[PDB]
């Protein structure tokens, strides 16, 4: 939030602490995607609810901490996102003309946008993780180790290229912490 | 077994996926009539009709709008769950013939007329259903005033 | 009047086109339909086999569920159990008679509430029941 | 009105402002990193196409058409810039003054013997007017932010321009296409 | 004919000298102007926002070394279903969680499987009666339906699934 | 909470392999008969093979999910697009199941033809084999006991010029002609 | 008829026609801080990825500036 | 209704009660109780007078007014505008766009700034076999061997 | 109140009530009883949709031939109706 | 590319309905028909519960409606509420005046409309 | 086939009168089937040097050779204007989407 | 012309799918 | 057919339809039972119940 869970214990130490702190949450209400704080008001397009009620909201598709991000393919499941019903309200108008200038006819047509306005109340997840994932082979990595670098990552300097435009070499040899640790 | 496989044997035939890719109205009205007949409006539409030769006779003619596929009638037996000993005569025969749009009637006041009649039936339903009631209660009165009095 | 020329990628969908038409007729020249014997999975004899050598030869499809089903054997094998499951199967909303040599003390569902009676659905998003039964008696 | 008629003009005295240092709502300074573009045996409007890019801010994920937030591209050697094959001769620049006489008709090489940079000032100028036209001020604005040296020699040293890494993906070369 | 003068006639402080003063010219003004917008707002402006929304998470993808044509390819093979607008704001609000989508991309991680043809259970051909009990069929189903509950959040039915299938023996009365 | 089904059922196949193995990956190619262009899929096309239409807005999860339950767990209510929208998922079931009957009443009745497509196809396409019945195709029989060799398709890429660099195969390769635009 | 004024998307390297393989996904990218991001799989079949936060890569960023400074001192 | 409190305080409910136009007689009749019974927190308050403005008005709890009006609107329209009434909090009036759709816009892992990717720099997934570099004994014998098999075809 | 998957189980209601509509009894009877536990479990005391899915419930049994089981069920139907604040005019006719 | 190759099968995906909805239990053998035969039989919206109502939010099939004058089955009900002359409105097949131009080949024309398809109209209102 | 004339008509877009889907062998023998009811193997089908490259595709007169391979057991020789081909005379029309295919 | 309503149709809005309230025992009894 | 419009009470509301129900079964009962005067009364009170809708 119930912790991620899974079949290994080390990557379940590992990865708890990542999950503490403020949350995002990308939402598809609507045919329209908000991507979502703790604290934060949309306005989704309307839903008959009671004002003052207490929402759910069910597609999820992706979550995210400062430290982990977890993407759905297309959505995502274990993420409870609580929001709160403030208002329902016709948004500005939006006054369309329309006139055929040929004929004399003229059409007035008010879209005042009807919306339900939503103030978000708590994300959790609690994911369930099976193991932990190579990237250049794809494969479910067998042993999890945090000490090392998964995926190493090599600099690109043969000298067999004359015209490869150089960055500071600063830049271009520069190997990058171990996170996990 | 290198041999012919012994049967009893069924035949099966297909069914025709047909989407329709262009817009009818770049088109003649013959290939129109056939786009019509295949019960295609619009660009992005879908549809389902059977295999008989009629259909594809149409298809022909139509062949460089819509794009095709096909199914033979075990795949679409599988394609929706249908326990194979179910065969499609008696799923047909079950669904209402009420079924939105019902038929494919003459001119749009034949159509009107149509759910109209739909409408009426349902009036009719339910007088007739009172008016049985009152029947059977002057039933019940006449035997019980022809038994009290005798 | 039409000045400048079509540009390469424009008659490239062109000649797509052309022979997605081509791709139907294929599809138009096959048989109405296909002699299969009872015991044998459903696609056995298929005209895929030179489809199936070309775009099909490691990857995934979009219909690889369904072909799972169809390249497993019949699960119906004889005649004679198919009209053994067909009997026991029974047909609800018929019009006519249903047969009860067997017990009189059940009852269907009709006659105990009558035929202008559906039971009281949970009507809910993912649960959504058929609305105004007195519509649907053509 | 809400723009003025009477306004800062070329012959008026006070003068053309400088967007650089000039300080208005829609410009802003602080975001902004340099960087040193090697024009060397690189084509022109490609290398003006990619500087274009820096200079207009469209190279950040937080690019807002209103708003004009560029990078300071020096681009160095413009001498040693290639135009392919026979187009450093057949390519026309035009221009018309309003006057009896309207029409100048000048090869590229011509241009080049005047002044080298004059060239990347074109092909600049070209591509930031290819989205930024109807208004005068996203215009002029971005422009200013391309430094063009015609040799290595540059006063910016104190700004440390990034070398900014690119090569063409663009197999063919360059076309002109005028209608 | 209607010019819908009244309404627009409340507006006509929007104008500046001429048209604002004098009636007509500010309702000409305010007609053109209206009619105007409403047809650029149908016909035109889509384009030119979805433009921006796509230039955006492009170069955002070229921080990375990426462009929008290998993205969107990808996005779309990844079964991920971020629409453009969302990709912009996460690209500006959210850099990480972009870039993570940007290496699940680059990865060789295999896509999610197609969706499966819904299948016929084989009790469903096991003839019943054989010769009070429930079709096997019925009761497969209900353990399917049952679990999918328990697998929503969590809940006071607990996480057993049979006792809960069983669960209507508890509304009985022992005869 | 959340939901994400792409079935009915909530099944699906074993999203990820057994550690340590090879994955199975999707067809990268799109899917067409001729094996010469080619093309990747689209973003289009993958978003039809993952179970929507073209679109992120219909037949997906993206439609047959709730935007929102209660807090409680309360589902929502059926609107009249909802509703509307089921009985498109019946139409066509109906559909098919109704093709499918026509077809089987048909070939009950023995309609179905041993001849592959119409008459009016037929006559058109020279693909569709000449069914005859007790006579060759062609003439009369072949007699028991290659177009290729002389039919050329050679296309010469490069059109060969004349020998100006030759004095004397410069003028024996004369070619006489006086050029004429058409009147 | 008006030209089109609306912002292009950049053009992109060449692939080689090995993108055509299946299990080759045809964005390629590998940074500096690419091995930082891990992945893991979800029983959903979504991903799960494991980063390094704003400040740490932040950090990153000015251990490698100020090592590029180091030698030359550090200009304005 | 924000965090547990209804914005609307006062609905002012202007109606004659002997002259003519029912509608808002009706309404009190009829739609009004079941209103009240729902939204307790709300003092609804009547101004009988000969000539009624026909308006309904809410009163909000910033002070703010806002009107509907009903003349010879029917009860179930006025019904309408009351819920109508109790639903906004009449804070703002923002159009329904892209751009307005988060009202307030906040980043949990951090904004993009130009200088947390910079740094970054193009990289390589294997090793690379450097072009000055020592060559091994194997090494050496493989590519004596092709240099010497590419001379060898030439010559 | 306490959260419970109502949607699935609705869902499983109104399988439920399919099964009963089709004619046969016993599946109803189970689907009506997991439905129950749930509602059972995630509402107060009396509330209305308990003792309209216990009606059910009773429906159910006495289909089946548990006649004592739908009687007992009933009862506590009607009790239940009794002790509510303002029942359903449709629930009170619907149970007896 | 337009030009899309992919089988159509999928322009129509069934894996959110399979038969079970439409048949609903076909797993058992008994072939009971539940179809929702039209989208024009909808009901309505209705609540899942007490616990969480319908929110009233009027449409303009609601928020506008004027108020109800007695029309001729009510005032035959109870005569009691014809209070006034006003209510002694004419047989209901009067619709009122005549409020338009009736224009030949063109329908029943609007009064300030356009008069371009006006001329055999003109001609015809001056008057083997 | 040498007495017939075989029409064919298709769509052109741009400038310079060309077909933007050129024929191939096999829509020469296809049109040989429509037409005359000529029924031949189409690989005997040979086309001209220019159009080998493209196929046919320009508007207008264009011809192709056809291979009748058995003659000389028939003793075929100058009743015909030669032994081993036939000229197909193949002219198409540029129409719009109304009457074309492809 | 005629409708097939081949692709979806999004129904139509009419009274009768006005929202109807379950009438209620009275307090007291 | 906009103008013919009618709806079933025996959908619109359900109770309607329930008591209906109720009666039918109870004048079945009461012609088993062999009363006459019960069978009478609930079938007049259907009657009204049907045309007071
Ligand atoms: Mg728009």
């Amino acid at each position: 939030a119930n912790g991620l869970r899974c079949p290994d214990a080390l990557i379940t130490r590992t990865l708890n602490p990542l999950l503490n702190g403020p949350k995002f949450a990308v939402i598809y209400c609507g045919n329209h995607q908000y991507k979502v704080a703790v604290g934060d008001v949309i306005a989704v397009q309307r839903l008959r609810v009671e004002i003052g009620s207490h929402i759910a909201l069910k597609k999820v598709l992706m979550v995210g901490g400062p430290r982990f991000t977890a993407i759905g393919r297309p959505l995502l499941e274990g993420v409870r996102v609580t929001a709160q019903v403030e208002e329902q309200k016709r948004m500005r108008n939006v006054v369309s003309l329309f006139a055929t200038p040929g004929r004399r006819h003229v059409r007035w047509v008010d879209a005042p946008h009807a919306a339900t306005i939503i103030r978000i109340c708590e994300i959790f997840y609690s994911p369930n993780v099976v193991g932990e994932l190579d990237k250049y082979k794809g494969e479910l990595l067998e042993t999890f180790t945090p000490g090392q670098h998964t995926n190493p990552v090599y600099p690109v300097d043969d000298g067999y290229d004359v015209f490869r435009k150089k960055d500071k070499e600063a830049m271009e040899n520069a190997t990058t912490f171990l996170d996990l640790l | 077994a290198a041999a012919i496989a012994p049967g009893p044997y069924r035949r099966v035939g297909n069914i025709f996926i047909v989407h329709c890719d262009d817009h009818p109205f770049k088109h003649s009205w013959e290939v129109n009539r056939m786009l019509r007949e295949l019960r295609l409006e619009f660009k992005g539409q879908t549809t389902i009709v059977p295999d008989i030769p009629q259909v594809r006779k149409r298809i022909w003619r139509v062949r460089h709008i819509v794009k095709v596929d096909v199914l033979d009638l075990d795949e679409a037996k599988a394609l929706i769950g249908v326990p194979e000993h179910i065969s499609f005569t008696d799923l047909a025969s079950q669904l209402p013939p009420s079924f939105g749009r019902v038929k494919a009637v003459p001119s749009p006041v034949i159509r009107s007329k149509m759910n109209f009649m739909k409408l009426r039936r349902m009036r009719l339903r339910d007088v007739l259903h009172r008016d049985a009631l009152e029947l059977r209660l002057l039933e019940l009165k006449r035997s019980a005033m022809k038994n009290a009095e005798q | 009047e039409l000045l400048h020329p079509l540009p390469v990628r424009a008659r490239k969908m062109e000649w797509l086109k052309r022979d997605a038409v081509e791709e139907n007729e294929e599809i138009l020249r096959r048989p109405y339909y296909t002699i299969k014997s009872y015991a044998l999975p459903p696609a056995v004899g298929r005209q895929e086999s030179i489809h199936n050598s070309n775009n099909i030869r490691g990857g995934m499809h979009s219909s690889h569920s369904l072909d799972l089903i169809m390249r497993q054997p019949r699960r119906v094998k004889t005649p004679e159990q198919l009209r053994a499951l067909r009997d026991r199967l029974r047909f609800i909303g018929v019009t006519g008679p249903m047969p009860q040599a067997t017990s009189v003390s059940t009852k269907s569902y009709t006659d105990t509430y009558g035929s202008r009676l559906r039971p009281r659905y949970p009507e809910s998003w993912d649960t959504v029941p058929p609305h105004q039964p007195s519509r649907e008696l053509l | 009105p809400f723009k003025s008629v009477l306004r800062r003009h070329k012959h008026h005295p006070e003068g053309l402002p400088l967007y650089n240092d000039m300080s208005k709502q829609w410009l802003c300074r602080e975001g902004e990193r340099w960087w040193l573009l090697d024009a060397r045996g690189e084509q022109l409007p490609r290398v003006a196409a990619v500087a274009a890019q820096y200079i207009t801010g469209q190279h950040r994920p937080d690019f807002t058409p209103g708003m004009i937030t560029g990078d300071h591209v020096v681009i160095v050697n413009i001498k040693d810039v290639v135009m392919v094959g026979d187009q450093w001769i057949r390519v026309p620049i035009t221009w018309q003054t309003a006057y009896p006489g309207g029409k100048y008709r000048i090869r590229l090489t011509d241009m080049y013997e005047r002044d080298p940079c004059m060239l990347m000032w074109w092909f600049l100028k070209d591509e930031v007017n290819r989205h930024f036209v109807r208004k005068l001020k996203t215009r002029i604005a971005p422009l200013e932010k391309a430094w063009l040296y015609e040799d290595s020699i540059h006063p910016h040293a104190d700004k440390n321009p990034r070398p900014l890494c690119w090569t063409d993906p663009e197999v063919k070369g360059w076309k002109y296409r005028d209608p | 004919h209607y010019r819908a003068k009244l309404e627009l006639d409340r507006i006509r402080s929007m104008l500046r000298g001429r048209a604002r003063l004098e009636r007509k010219v500010g309702l000409k003004r305010l007609f053109f102007l209206m009619r105007t917008q409403t047809r650029y707002r149908v016909e035109q402006q889509a384009h030119w926002e979805r433009a921006i929304v796509r230039k955006n998470v492009d170069s955002a993808a070229r921080e990375h070394g990426t462009g929008w044509q290998h993205l969107r390819n990808e996005l779309g093979r990844q079964n991920v279903m971020l629409l453009p607008r969302s990709q912009q704001l996460l690209a500006q609000y959210e850099p990480l969680a972009f870039r993570a989508v940007v290496e699940l991309c680059a990865s060789r991680i295999p896509p999610p499987p197609p969706p499966v043809v819904a299948s016929v259970p084989e009790e469903s051909y096991t003839l019943w009666p054989p010769a009070s009990l429930s079709h096997p069929a019925a009761r497969v189903e209900l353990r399917c339906g049952v679990e999918r509950v328990l697998r929503r959040g969590p809940s006071g039915l607990g996480n057993n699934v049979n006792e809960l299938i069983d669960a209507w023996k508890e509304f009985d009365v022992s005869p | 909470y959340s939901e994400a089904r792409s079935n009915y059922d909530g099944t699906s196949l074993p999203a990820w392999p057994a550690p340590g193995k090879k994955p199975t990956y999707p067809a990268a190619l799109s899917e067409l008969r001729l094996p010469q262009p080619r093309m990747r899929k689209t973003r289009t096309e993958w978003m039809y093979y993952h179970g929507h239409g073209g679109c992120p807005g219909k037949y997906g999860p993206s439609r047959e999910i709730a935007d929102f339950e209660y807090a409680d767990g309360t589902p929502a209510s059926i609107s009249g697009r909802r509703f509307a929208f089921k009985h498109h998922q019946d139409h066509l079931l109906v559909q098919l199941i109704r093709a499918a009957a026509t077809v089987e009443r048909y070939d009950a009745s023995g309609l179905l033809p041993r001849i592959p497509g119409t008459a009016e196809q037929r006559n058109w396409d020279p693909a569709i084999p000449l069914f005859l019945d007790d006579v060759d195709e062609q003439g009369r029989p072949a007699p028991l006991r290659d177009p290729s060799a002389f039919v050329s398709d050679t296309v010469k890429l490069r059109d060969d010029k004349r020998p100006y660099w030759s004095r004397r195969r410069w003028a024996l390769t004369d070619k006489f002609l006086v050029p004429k635009s058409p009147k | 008829p008006k030209k089109d004024r609306r912002f292009r998307v950049q053009p992109l390297p060449s692939l080689h026609a090995n993108s055509l393989a299946d299990d080759t996904p045809l964005v390629t990218t590998t940074r500096t801080l690419s091995p930082n991001f891990r992945a893991f799989a979800l029983q959903d079949g979504g991903v799960f990825f494991t980063h390094p936060s704003h400040e740490q890569v932040m950090r990153v960023g000015q251990n490698i500036l100020a090592e590029e400074t180091k030698a030359t001192g550090m200009t304005s | 209704s924000r965090n547990g409190e209804l914005c609307l305080k006062k609905v002012i409910i202007s109606y004659c009660p002997s002259n003519g136009a029912p509608n808002t007689r009706q309404f009190l009749a009829t739609h009004l109780p079941h209103f009240h019974a729902k939204y307790p927190s709300v003092s609804i308050d009547l101004r009988p007078r000969l000539w009624p403005e026909m308006a309904i008005t809410g009163v909000y709890r910033d002070g703010s007014e806002r009107s509907y009006n009903t003349k010879n609107l029917s009860p179930m329209g006025i019904f309408l505008r009351l819920n109508n009434l109790v639903s906004t909090a009449n804070d703002y009036d923002q159009p329904f766009c892209a751009s307005h759709l988060h009202f307030q816009r906040r980043s949990v892992q951090g904004t993009w700034n130009p200088w947390l990717w910079n740094y970054e720099t193009e990289r390589r997934r294997t090793e690379a076999p450097q072009w000055r570099r020592k060559l091994s004994e194997k090494e050496w014998d493989y590519y004596v061997g092709q240099y010497s098999a590419q001379m060898k075809q030439e010559e | 109140r306490p959260y419970v998957p109502l949607g699935e189980v609705a869902k499983l209601e109104l399988q439920g009530d399919y099964y009963m509509e089709g004619g046969m009894f016993q599946e109803a009877l189970e689907h009506y009883g997991v439905v129950a536990k749930a509602y059972n479990y995630a509402y107060p005391e009396n509330h209305a949709q308990r003792i309209g899915i216990r009606i059910k419930l009773s429906a159910a049994f006495r289909q089946t031939g548990r006649l004592e089981s739908s009687l007992a069920n009933i009862e506590e139907v009607l009790r239940m109706l009794d002790a509510s604040t303002r029942p359903s005019l449709e629930l009170i006719c619907e149970a007896l | 590319r337009y030009r899309l190759f992919h089988p159509r099968r999928e322009a129509i995906p069934m894996h959110m309905c399979p038969a079970k909805t439409i048949f609903p239990l076909i797993n058992s053998n008994n072939l009971l028909v539940k179809t929702r035969n039209s989208w024009e039989d909808f009901t309505g919206r209705k609540e899942f519960d007490e616990d969480h109502p319908l929110p009233v939010v009027g449409s303009r099939l609601n928020g506008r409606t004027t108020q109800h004058k007695w029309n001729h089955w009510d005032q035959y009900l109870n005569p009691q509420i014809t209070q006034s002359i006003k209510d002694l409105t004419p047989t209901p097949e009067y619709v009122g005046m005549r409020c338009g131009h009736n224009m030949i080949k063109m329908g029943w024309m609007k009064i300030g409309g356009s008069w371009k398809y006006s001329r055999g109209y003109n001609d015809r209102r001056r008057v083997r | 086939v040498n007495t017939g004339y075989l029409l064919f008509g298709r769509q052109s877009w741009g400038q310079g009168f060309l077909i933007n889907c050129p024929l191939r062998k096999r829509d020469v023998a296809q049109k040989l089937w429509e037409q005359y009811k000529v029924r031949i193997d189409p690989r005997l089908i040979e086309f001209r040097e220019k159009d080998r490259r493209t196929g046919i595709q320009e508007l207008g007169h264009n011809w192709c050779w056809l291979y009748l391979p058995g003659a000389e057991e028939l003793g075929i020789n100058r009743e015909v204007y030669d032994n081993k081909r036939v000229k197909v005379r193949i002219h198409v029309r540029k129409m719009n989407s109304m009457f074309a295919l492809y | 012309v005629t409708r097939l309503y081949t692709s979806y149709y999004t129904g139509v809005l009419y009274p009768n799918q006005l929202v109807q309230p379950k009438q209620r025992l009275p307090a007291d009894v | 057919e906009e103008k013919f419009v009618y709806f079933s009470p025996f959908d619109y509301d359900r109770t309607f339809a329930l008591v209906d129900q109720c009666l039918e079964r109870a004048e079945t009962i009461f012609n088993e039972i062999g009363d006459v005067e019960g069978a009478i009364r609930v079938l007049q009170q259907r009657k009204e119940m049907i045309d007071k809708k």
